[PDB]
RNA sequence: AAUCCUGCUCAGUACGAGAGGAACCGCAGGUUCAGACAUUUGGUGUAUGUGCUUGGCUGAGGAGCCAAUGGGGCGAAGCU
RNA sequence: AACUGCGAAUGGCUCAUUAAAUCAGUUAUGGUUCCUUUGGUCGCUCGCCACUUGGAUAACUGUGGUAAUUCUAGA
RNA sequence: GGUGACCACGGGUGACGGGGAAUCAGGGUUCGAUUCCGGAGAGGGAGCCUGAGAAACGGCUACCACAUCCAAGGAAGGCAGCA
RNA sequence: CGUCGCUACUACCGAUUGGAUGGUUUAGUGAGGCCCUCGGAUCGGCCCCGCCGGGGUGCCCUGGCGGAGCGCUG
C-alpha cells in the first residue's frame, strides 16, 4: 500500500475549519483526532488526510447536536511532500463521513490535498481536483 | 450473442432444454463456476471477468461477496454429432438451451433453494474436494433428490488438493 | 532535476526551494521566496515592481514573408505542354486569333444561308 | 509524436513518427508563423527549411496563431477567425484552444517546407500531383496561358477527361465565367 | 534507552455449519521519547541592511536627525 | 455537396410575475422607426481595362488530431 | 417641490386583462388559465452577436439550481412545444 | 349556576439571542458582456534590385528561383 507520511500538523482540537460537502452543515468544529494516543498537556492535532471527530457549530438543525466523524482535505499550514514542496491551502476544510470511510455528501468544493484523496478513495472519487 | 429470434427459434424445441440449478456448500465456488460457464456459453452472455456476473445483481450482494437472491441465465450452444450419439434422450438438432438457476448456498436460504428445485429439473452439485461433503451439500442433496431432481457431481478446487494440500495421487 | 517550476516573478523555482500555494478555486501558485508569496498575498502586481520578469518584459529592459508563385501541373493536362502552350509562339497566337476571325465570318455565313 | 510535412510546390503531404526530444528540442520553445531549420532530423533533412503552420495537442485541441501561451484557454470564437464554424449567421461560441507556443505536450506538428535541401525524400519531394480544378475566372485564365486578346479562349480550357472500367470515359470542360 | 501502534503480504486462508475470522517470516509507515542540526519552510530580527511614511528640526534642495526601538514593508548572518 | 440571398423575431405552450401596472374604449405621434408589397426615382452631378479589374475563400483531393461533440487544423 | 380620508403610501390576492360564462322578474352575485385580441415567460437572474424586427432562449456568454458521458484531459444541457 | 376531580379537542402566553421556507435589501467581493484607451502575434501590398531567364534592341517584356526593402504601408 504505502502509508502518509508525517506533515506538518496545524489543528488542534478546538479548531473550526469549513465544510467543503453538500451536506447542509457550513463548519467542522474538532473535537477530537482518531488515531492520537497523545501525551500530557499535548493538545490532539490533525492535518490532511486525517480523520477527526467533529460536531457541526453552523448548518441544518438535524446536524447540530451530534457527533460525526469527518476528514480533513485542506490545510493552511504548510507541509513537506517529501520532494521539497511545501504546499499550504488558503482554509482549513474537511467533509463528513462515516466510520467507514464513505462520504456522507455527494460533492466536494475547492480542491482536495494528495495525502487525502490517496488515504481515501471515494473522497477522491467524489472530489472536484487535487492539489 | 444473438437475437431474440433465434432465442425462440431453440426455446419452441422441448427436448433440448436443460431447466438445472447448481447447488453447493457456501464458500466452494458456485458463483465462479456459474461466472465461467457464462464466460464460455450464453444466449448474449459474454466473457467478462469483473469479479462477479449478472449472478450478483445487487450492490451488497457484491460489496460483502455473499450470494444472496437467485438468477437464472440462459445458455445456448452447439456440440459435435459424434458427441450427440452420447446423448441417449430425446435429441433434436444441433443447437442446445440450459437454463441455469444459481441458488444461494446458506442454510438460511434453503427456501430459495427448495423455490429454485420446483422450476428446475436436473442439477449440478459442487463439491470443494478439500473439504469433502460439508453439511449444506446432503442437506440440498436432500432437497433435491426428494423433490425428483437428478444430480450429476462436480468437485471443484482441484488446483487446492494439488498445491495448497500438495497431495500424492493415490490419495488424491 | 524535476520539472523546472516558475513563479510569478518568471525565476526558475529550483528542486527544494520556494513554496508552493494552492488557493481554493483551484489555482496553484509558486513563490520563489516569501518576498514573492507576501507581494501576491498583498496583491500588487508584478508588472509595477522594478525588479520582476514581467516588468523587464513590458519595460523592454534588455531588449519576413515570402510571396511565393509556383506553377505546377492541372489534372487532365500534361505538365510538359502546358508551359509550352503558355509561352507558344506569338506567330502561332495571332495565326489563332485570325482563324477564329475566319471561323466567325464562315458561321455568319452558315446562320444566314440557315436564315435565308 | 506525430508531425505532417507538407511541401506548397509538390503537395503530398505525409506524416512522420518521432520519439527523440533530442531532435525535437529545435522545435521546442518554437512559435507557429516562423520559420526553422529542419537539417537535426538527419543528414536526409539537411538543408530543408520549414515554418510551424499549425498542430494539434495531446487533447486534440487544435491551436491558433495568436494565443502566446503553451497550453489551452477558452476563447469567445466569433466568425471566421479560427478553429470554429458558424451554425448561425452572428453567432459566437466559447472554446478552449491551443496556444502557439510549441512544445512536448502535444500530438501533432503541422510544418510547411519553405527551402527544398540536397536530398529529396521520395514521395514528399517528386511526383507532383496536380492542380485540383482549373481557373474558372477569365482572367485567371487569360493570365495563366499569356492570351494576349482572345485566343481561341472558348477552345483553351482543360477538358478533364472521367475514366472508369465500368463505363465510357469522356471528357469534359468547366463553364468559363466573366 | 529506546517505546508502542497502524496498514500491505500472509489471507476472505487456517478455524468455523454459517456468520465471521486470525498468526509466524517479510514490507511500508507512524506514536511517545531521546540525541542533534539549519539544506529546505517557518519564527525572530536594532546588520538600526534597504525602501515607504507621520510630526518637528538643520533657510530650501541634497543629505540627515529626534519622537526612551516613531510606525510600517521586505530582510543577510546567527539563533531557533 | 457548398457559398450566397431569405426565414427562423411568425406560429405552438403556460399564466409564475404584474393592482393605473397590463388591459378595454378614445386620441395623438405637426415627438419617431419600419425589411417586405405597391407606386414614384435610377445618362438630372461635367468626373494604356469598360468587349468587363483584384485576392482568396467554399464545396472539392489528400495529411490527420482527439475517447468523445453538428469539434476542427495543415496543403 | 410632488401625492394624499375624493384613501396617497404600504400589504394581500388561491390576481394575467378584456371580448366573455354561470344564475336569471327587474336590480344584481359568482366565474373567466382555457382555442379571439393584447401582455409576460421559457429552470432563476443578467449581458450580448446577427438581424429592419430579439434583450430571441428548440441563438450565444457568465453565475446560480439541477443533471448526462468520461479513457479523469475534457465535452455537452433546457418538453410552461407534439407525444 | 359556579369552583374543584378526571377525559378528548381547539386555540393563547411562554425562557429558548428557538428553528425552517420565501421575498426585499445595506455593505463588501464580484464572474461575464459591451464601450473607450492601449496592444500589435501574424497576413498582405509598394520600395524586386541577389540571381537567372533577358527586351524594343548589361540599355530586362519579366515566366520564375531567390538573399532581401529590413524602409513606406493597410
Ligand atoms: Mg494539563
Ligand atoms: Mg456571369
Ligand atoms: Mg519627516
Ligand atoms: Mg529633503
Ligand atoms: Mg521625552
Ligand atoms: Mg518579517
Ligand atoms: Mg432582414
Ligand atoms: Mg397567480
Ligand atoms: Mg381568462
Ligand atoms: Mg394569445
Ligand atoms: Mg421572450
Ligand atoms: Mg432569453
Amino acid at each position: 500500500s504505502g502509508a502518509k507520511f508525517r506533515i506538518s500538523l496545524g489543528l488542534p482540537v478546538g479548531a473550526v475549519i469549513n465544510c467543503a460537502d453538500n451536506t447542509g452543515a457550513k463548519n467542522l468544529y474538532i473535537i477530537s483526532v482518531k488515531g492520537i494516543k497523545g501525551r500530557l498537556n499535548r493538545l490532539p492535532a490533525a492535518g490532511v488526510g486525517d480523520m477527526v471527530m467533529a460536531t457541526v457549530k453552523k448548518g441544518k438543525p438535524e446536524l447540530r447536536k451530534k457527533v460525526h466523524p469527518a476528514v480533513v482535505i485542506r490545510q493552511r499550514k504548510s507541509y513537506r511532500r517529501k520532494d521539497g514542496v511545501f504546499l499550504y491551502f488558503e482554509d482549513n476544510a474537511g467533509v463528513i463521513v462515516n466510520n467507514k470511510g464513505e462520504m456522507k455528501g455527494s460533492a466536494i468544493t475547492g480542491p482536495v490535498a494528495k495525502e487525502c484523496a490517496d488515504l481515501w478513495p471515494r473522497i477522491a472519487s467524489n472530489a472536484g481536483s487535487i492539489a | 450473442n444473438f437475437t431474440v429470434d433465434q432465442i425462440r427459434a431453440i426455446m419452441d424445441k422441448k427436448a433440448n432444454i436443460r431447466n438445472m440449478s447448481v447447488i453447493a456448500h457456501v464458500d466452494h465456488g458456485k458463483s465462479t463456476l456459474t461466472d465461467s460457464l457464462v464466460c464460455k456459453a450464453g444466449i448474449i452472455a459474454s466473457a467478462r471477468a469483473g469479479e462477479t456476473r449478472f449472478t450478483d445483481t445487487r450492490k451488497d450482494e457484491q460489496e460483502r461477496c455473499i450470494t444472496i437472491k437467485s438468477t437464472a441465465i440462459s445458455l445456448f450452444y452447439e456440440l459435435s454429432e459424434n458427441d450427440l450419439n452420447f446423448i441417449k434422450q430425446s435429441k433434436d438438432g444441433a443447437g442446445f438451451l440450459i437454463n441455469l438457476i444459481d441458488s444461494p448456498g446458506h442454510v438460511d436460504f434453503s427456501s430459495e433453494v427448495t423455490a429454485a428445485l420446483r422450476v428446475t429439473d436436473g442439477a449440478l452439485v459442487v463439491v470443494d474436494c478439500v473439504s469433502g461433503v460439508c453439511v449444506q451439500t446432503e442437506t440440498v442433496l436432500r432437497q433435491a433428490i426428494a423433490e425428483r431432481i437428478k444430480p450429476v457431481l462436480m468437485m471443484n478446487k482441484m488446483d487446492r488438493a494439488l498445491l495448497e494440500l500438495q497431495l500424492e495421487p493415490e490419495e488424491l | 532535476m524535476k520539472v523546472e517550476l516558475c513563479s510569478f516573478s518568471g525565476y526558475k523555482i529550483y528542486p527544494g526551494h520556494g513554496r508552493r500555494y494552492a488557493r481554493t478555486d483551484g489555482k496553484v501558485f509558486q513563490f520563489l521566496n516569501a518576498k514573492c508569496e507576501s507581494a501576491f498575498l498583498s496583491k500588487r502586481n508584478p508588472r509595477q515592481i522594478n525588479w520582476t520578469v514581467l516588468y523587464r518584459r513590458k519595460h523592454k529592459k534588455g531588449q519576413t514573408r515570402r510571396a511565393v508563385k509556383f506553377q505546377r501541373a492541372i489534372t487532365g493536362a500534361s505538365l510538359a505542354d502546358i508551359m509550352a502552350k503558355r509561352n507558344q509562339k506569338p506567330e502561332v497566337r495571332k495565326a489563332q486569333r485570325e482563324q477564329a476571325i475566319r471561323a466567325a465570318k464562315e458561321a455568319k455565313k452558315a446562320k444566314q444561308a440557315s436564315k435565308k | 509524436m506525430k508531425l505532417n510535412i507538407s511541401f506548397p510546390a509538390t503537395g503530398c503531404q505525409k506524416l512522420i513518427e518521432v520519439d527523440d526530444e533530442r531532435k525535437l528540442r529545435t522545435f521546442y520553445e518554437k512559435r507557429m508563423a516562423t520559420e526553422v531549420a529542419a537539417d537535426a532530423l538527419g543528414e536526409e533533412w539537411k538543408g530543408y527549411v520549414v515554418r510551424i503552420s499549425g498542430g494539434n495537442d495531446k487533447q486534440g485541441f487544435p491551436m491558433k496563431q495568436g494565443v502566446l501561451t503553451h497550453g489551452r484557454v477558452r476563447l469567445l470564437l466569433s466568425k471566421g477567425h479560427s478553429c470554429y464554424r458558424p451554425r448561425r449567421t452572428g453567432e459566437r461560441k466559447r472554446k478552449s484552444v491551443r496556444g502557439c507556443i510549441v512544445d512536448a505536450n502535444l500530438s501533432v506538428l503541422n510544418l510547411v517546407i519553405v527551402k527544398k535541401g540536397e536530398k529529396d525524400i521520395p514521395g514528399l519531394t517528386d511526383t507532383t500531383v496536380p492542380r485540383r480544378l482549373g481557373p474558372k475566372r477569365a482572367s485567371r485564365i487569360r493570365k495563366l496561358f499569356n492570351l494576349s486578346k482572345e485566343d481561341d479562349v472558348r477552345q483553351y480550357v482543360v477538358r478533364k477527361p472521367l475514366n472508369k472500367e465500368g463505363k465510357k470515359p469522356r471528357t469534359k470542360a468547366p463553364k468559363i465565367q466573366r
